[PDB]
RNA sequence: AGGAGGUGCAUGGCCGCCGUCAGCUCGUACCGUGAGGCGUCCACUUAAGUGUGGUAACGAGCGAGACCCGCGCCCCCAGUUGCCAGUCCCUCCCGCUCGGGAGGAGGCACUCUGGGGGGACUGCCGGCGAUAAGCCGGAGGAAGGGGCGGGCGACGGUAGGUCAGUAUGCCCCGAAACCCCCGGGCUACACGCGCGCUACAAUGGGCGGGACAAUGGGACCCGACCUCGAAAGGGGAAGGGAAUCCCCUAAACCCGCCCUCAGUUCGGAUCGCGGGCUGCAACUCGCCCGCGUGAAGCUGGAAUCCCUAGUACCCGCGUGUCAUCAUCGCGC
């Protein structure tokens, strides 16, 4: 038994669940096992920094957010499996990570 | 451990701390019975969600009060004779576990030296230290006068309580007099109506003054 | 304090004139049918609508 | 029974003053004059303070498996005043728990896996829960509730 | 301890100059004017029914002027 | 039987089985715990239950985050809950509610975030 | 890392931004974009007129061509450059294209109220334009003309809107431009329609 | 002998890219850029208000 | 060219407070010759110019609100986060043989994880309120009456400040007010005031024991593990570009013994020595390891600052620029 791990990442949730959604039914279209998108935990950034430019004023601070959430999809070997999943579609703030366990 | 154990495992017929349980205890002023809560529960603490409500106070133990207002004894703009009432060894505040510890001690004490119930001495005492009367500037077309007021249950519970605990303090502050035992000698002295103790004098200058002011 | 927003108070009276049928005093019952009589994606000012039309569903019958 | 059924205090003092029997137990030469840890302030009041130790790291060792010199470090840690600074906290000695560790390493009671830390031999179990047994057994007959 | 306890019965309103005085309607329940009804105040929170505890009954608080 | 417990940031897992009485925090005895409050605070279920349903089923709770009070919170909580599902009786659960509430409610206030000009002190804190 | 990939490829972004802002503000550059593939970097440059972006002969882009290489190192910059749909809708353009009226010596009043009438019949739901400083005086001055439906606070005020800030360049200083525009595409949190 | 010197560290080896200040350049995973610069910025970063 | 040279009544942009206070207004109608007024007024009610009910006005727009983030319970999906959830099997430690504990296989319960849906709506009852708006109490319920912590702060004003972060008018310098480099200064001290850290011991200190966190960060980086040195530190090193390797210990807490209240078995400022880390170098100008020494202060007047529910108060922790300068800031 060989699998694949994917791991795709990006900061805009529904490009995420639809190149999950799609990545779905390229394996169940060919019928190899998939094992349930798992979403891993989502990475919060954050930024803090005082708003005035100079040092006058009361002390003002401003917070900035970055939420980048990840998932995870394990799949059973199969070539034509693989095959599928060069040509998708891959929004340019999704990052798609792929290796190979035995 | 064996006091530990044997304290924990005394209170399984429902006893308020370890022992001395509630039943026996009879509140002898009518102003305070539907304040004073006197439901047996094993350990005086809930965590309860009093402050929200306008009259939730009534349904916490009285124990469970004496412990909060004990952790909140210390530091005031009470300069009380000129003196500052902090604890700066590991002060009370937040601190509940070493309050309940000094708590069950004071109550130890008070069971041995007046051998009768505590609780029912520390009710003896709460009746005992609550003022009756207070003064409030009122003014008509800003010529102040000072009233003579009549305080409520509540209120008086409050005050007098906060006295006791304010006693206690002045007691142990800056004495090599523990904390336990200024406690267990404030209460017994309020108990009996002692003018020696902080509680029963300061009730008695509440009631003064706004004597004067009819 | 709660004194209801104007513009669904606008919005029950209109959907009160034009379908006085279609709402009963039952509160789940008037929630769904402005949730598909309406385009609202917020389901909160959905609740306030329904809350609302129940009141006025109410004042119908007495006069 | 197990170290699980009786207190962790009781359990250190009989553990360590039946392993001041032992020869393999012995303080170093260097160890009455100095401290426990860094974090600390005063010396340690007694002279048992070197067993109570090895009572200490044995226990650990029943409970946290495989446990090498940094993470007894961070056990031991506390409190420290800086002066004027607000008090912070810091990590103990380490030479003196790596000579523990070896002088039980020696008598058999611990092992080394490495990567890992070192780990309780069979013995070591063996011992620890006679202890335990026994000490259940004594607050047993003197609290009946640990009889259920 | 020359006391006379007493039954809320009505709360007139708050009272005094900031409102932390209420001034309450309250019956005597015991003494030489038994059953009497007088206007109190009460410092600190108070409600229906309280049995408040008097120094002297003669007293009294003028009526709230609007 | 499974239950859980939610309390704070101390979160209890417990299983109640059938058993000879034995009642298990992670696997440690209840009465052999080092602050007695939180015994008290863990005990309280059992103590008005009664001595049958205490000798009738063993009980294992793990106690995972937040500190020992709130584990024991969690813990009683969570043990509340077992003896709830394995009795299924209404007169234990209106004795539950009466005694207190937070065991057949939980305690579902947490600590505020902390805000700037002086956030170290608190959220509500601020300078002179 | 994960974290020092996105942030690194974003400030590549922001930095190109700003290089073709202060390279192509007289081309009305109104938009950017980026994509990656192994072929190389595209940039897809969004202009109020791609004529004057492409230059003579493409001598222009060439240039861009090579800079995107070498200060930003994109290893393959492929530029793409295209008109916006309604440069009207774009706050940014349109303000870049009124401080560069106003920066002609046009009367500030006349452009404009000429400028929000042209933006309003291409049908944009509101329309801001505040103008601050030496305006008709040494003494400083901001005014603001305003018309429509302009919701300026809320979530929707940060992304339905279109923000437009401009710095106009005279004898006597600098002008700033501060232009919002409603798309007519939007629509209101407590606008209900009815069926 | 004009050439600044080298630094790997303090204040003098690092300047913001955008205005140059040698001062506040926030460094969470490596932004290299003053910290007033970072509120016209911080938007088209991606970074939003909560 | 450059200016860190000035010019914030030369400006842009920006921040502060008035003030998330309730306000600012426009279209047309009406009154007044006009200055201008109405809408935006009055009784009630709201946290609001939010509404109710009457009004020469009706509508509109900016504002608050709605809007958006997160907590509060459940469900689904997903399970390599985590567990003798039920568990034949294997390995191990005891034991009263009663039993207790741990791991490999296996299971996925449940926490967690992160996408969606429901759920809380004055949803119902009583009282109030003119039967209106709306208010109080009650019931049920994880949470009902802006549920809760937050973000979104207006027309305008203050020539507030900031051109010394940015653009930037005017003027000044053009081998100086330009460029580079060494050292000192940025720490200079009999002094007034602001804000913070330590302390004024027994409530407590020393010895040992136990159960307890998230915040985030980790490649010239995070670093288990092994070895030397008491320690700072020296040498090797697993795993890790982040639910997976480290920061990770929890603190407060109580438990068994020692001490028995005083400027001290508190307090360490402060004075010298030996060693150690970053940096080219740290006396000016860092901390730490050990020793000796180790001050006042014993609760502090006049005057005066803040807080209301997990909130004060107390405890402890990651992180900001970053070798250190913070006894600071944010966040936990």
């Amino acid at each position: 038994m060989q699998k694949a791990r994917i791991k795709i990442a990006s900061t805009n949730v529904r490009s995420l669940d639809e190149v999950a959604n799609q990545i779905k039914q390229i394996a169940e279209r060919t019928g190899v096992r998939m094992s349930g998108p798992i979403p891993l935990p989502t990475k919060r950034i954050r930024i803090t920094t005082r708003k005035s430019p100079d040092g006058e004023g009361s002390a003002t601070f401003d917070r900035w957010e970055l939420r980048v959430h990840k998932r995870l999809i394990d799949i059973e070997a199969d070539e034509r499996a693989m095959r599928q999943i060069m040509r998708i579609r891959v929004p340019e703030d999704v990052t798609i990570e792929i290796e190979l366990i035995s | 451990a064996k006091p530990l154990n044997e304290r924990f495992f005394i209170p399984h017929e429902i006893k308020v701390m370890g022992r001395w349980s509630t039943e026996d205890v009879e509140v002898r002023d009518p102003s305070l019975k539907p304040y004073i809560n006197l439901e047996p529960r094993l350990l005086p603490h809930t965590h309860g969600r009093h402050a929200k409500k306008h009259f939730g106070k009534a349904n916490v133990h009285i124990v469970e009060r004496l412990i909060n207002k004990i952790m909140r004894s210390g530091g005031s703009h009470y300069k009380v004779a000129g003196h500052f009432m902090r604890r700066e060894h590991r002060s009370l505040n937040s601190k509940k576990v070493k309050a309940y510890e000094v708590v069950k001690e004071a109550f130890k004490i008070i069971e041995q030296r007046t051998g009768k119930n505590p609780i029912q001495v520390l009710v003896w005492a709460i009746e005992n230290a609550a003022p009756r009367e207070d003064t409030t500037s009122v003014m008509f077309g800003g010529i102040r006068y000072h009233v003579a007021v009549d305080i409520s249950p509540m209120r008086r519970l409050d005050v007098a309580l906060r006295n006791i605990a304010l006693g206690a303090s002045a007691k142990c502050y800056r004495n090599k007099m523990s904390f336990a035992e200024a406690l267990a000698e404030e209460i017994i002295l309020a108990a009996n109506k002692d003018p020696k103790s902080y509680a029963y004098s300061k009730k008695l200058e509440i009631e003064r003054i706004a004597e004067s002011s009819r | 304090g709660k004194i209801r927003q104007g513009f669904i108070k606008r919005v029950a009276r209109e959907l009160v004139n034009k379908y006085p049928n279609e709402f009963t005093t039952d509160f789940e019952h008037n929630k769904k049918k402005v949730q598909e009589l309406t385009n609202v994606t917020s389901k909160k000012i959905r609740n306030r609508i329904a809350g609302y039309v129940t009141k006025l569903v109410r004042m119908k019958m007495e006069g | 029974a197990t170290v699980y059924d009786v207190p962790g205090d009781l359990l250190v003092e009989r553990v360590a003053q039946r392993l001041k029997e032992i020869p393999e137990i012995k303080p170093p030469e260097w160890a009455p004059f100095v401290k426990t840890g860094r974090h600390k302030e005063r010396l340690p009041e007694q002279e048992d303070w070197w067993y109570y130790r090895v009572a200490s790291i044995l226990r650990r060792v029943y409970l946290d498996g495989p446990v090498g010199i940094e993470r007894l470090r961070t056990y031991y840690g506390g409190r420290k005043n800086r002066g004027h600074a607000p008090e912070k906290f810091y990590k103990a000695g380490g030479s003196i728990i790596r000579k523990a560790l070896q002088q039980l390493e020696a008598a058999g009671f611990v092992e080394k896996v490495p990567g890992k830390g070192r780990v309780i031999t069979p013995k070591g179990r063996s011992f620890l829960d006679k202890i335990a047994t026994e000490l259940k057994k004594e607050l047993e007959e003197i609290i009946p509730e640990l009889k259920k | 301890d020359e006391g006379y306890p007493a039954e809320v019965i009505e709360i007139i309103g708050r009272t005094g100059t900031t409102g932390d005085v209420t001034q309450v309607k309250v019956r005597i329940l015991e003494g030489r004017d038994k059953g009497r009804v007088i206007r109190r105040n009460v410092r600190g929170p108070v409600r229906i029914g309280d049995i408040l505890i008097l120094r002297e009954t003669e007293r009294e608080a003028r009526e709230i002027k609007s | 039987i499974q239950t859980t417990g939610k309390r704070k940031t101390a979160i209890a897992r417990a299983v109640i089985r059938e058993g000879k009485g034995r009642v298990r925090i992670n696997g440690k005895p209840v009465e052999i715990i080092e602050p007695e409050i939180a015994r008290f605070t863990i005990l309280e279920p059992l103590i008005l239950a009664g001595e049958e349903i205490w000798n009738s089923v063993d009980i294992d709770v793990k106690v995972e985050g937040g500190g020992f009070m709130g584990q024991a919170e969690a813990a009683r909580m969570a043990i509340a809950r077992a003896l709830v599902e394995w009795t299924g009786d209404m007169s234990l659960k209106e004795k539950f509610m009466k005694y207190d509430r937070t065991m057949l409610v939980g305690d579902p206030r947490r600590t505020e975030p902390h805000k700037p000009n002086r956030s170290t002190k608190g959220p509500r804190a601020k300078r002179q | 890392a994960i974290e020092r990939y996105f942030i690194r490829e974003a400030v590549r972004e922001m930095l190109i931004d700003e290089f073709l802002e202060k390279e192509l503000r007289r081309a009305g550059y109104g938009g950017l974009d980026i994509k990656k593939t192994p072929l190389g970097t595209k940039v897809i440059i969004f202009a109020a007129n791609p004529g004057y972006v492409i230059g003579r002969g493409g001598r222009r882009i060439r240039e861009l061509t090579r800079i995107l290489e070498k200060q930003f190192g994109l290893e393959n910059p492929q530029i793409e450059v295209e008109e916006i749909k309604n440069p009207y809708l774009n706050a940014k353009v349109q303000a870049v294209r009124l401080a560069q009226a106003l920066e002609r010596g046009i009367h500030f009043r006349r452009a404009a109220y000429a400028a929000l009438r042209a933006i309003m019949n291409n049908g944009a739901r509101g329309v801001e334009i505040r103008l601050s400083g030496k305006l008709t005086g040494e003494r400083a001055k901001s005014i603001r003309f305003y018309q429509g439906y302009l919701a300026k606070v809320g979530n929707p005020a940060e992304t339905l809107v279109s923000k437009g800030y401009a710095q106009a360049l005279l004898k006597l200083g600098v002008i700033g431009v501060k232009v919002a525009i409603m798309p007519p595409g939007a629509r209101l949190p407590d606008e209900i329609e009815i069926i | 002998y004009n050439k600044r010197k080298p630094r790997k560290f303090g204040k003098g080896a690092r300047r913001c890219i955008r205005c140059g200040q040698y001062g506040p350049i926030i460094r969470i995973q490596g932004l290299m850029l003053c910290r007033h610069c970072f509120r016209e910025v911080a938007p088209k970063l991606g970074f939003r208000k909560y």
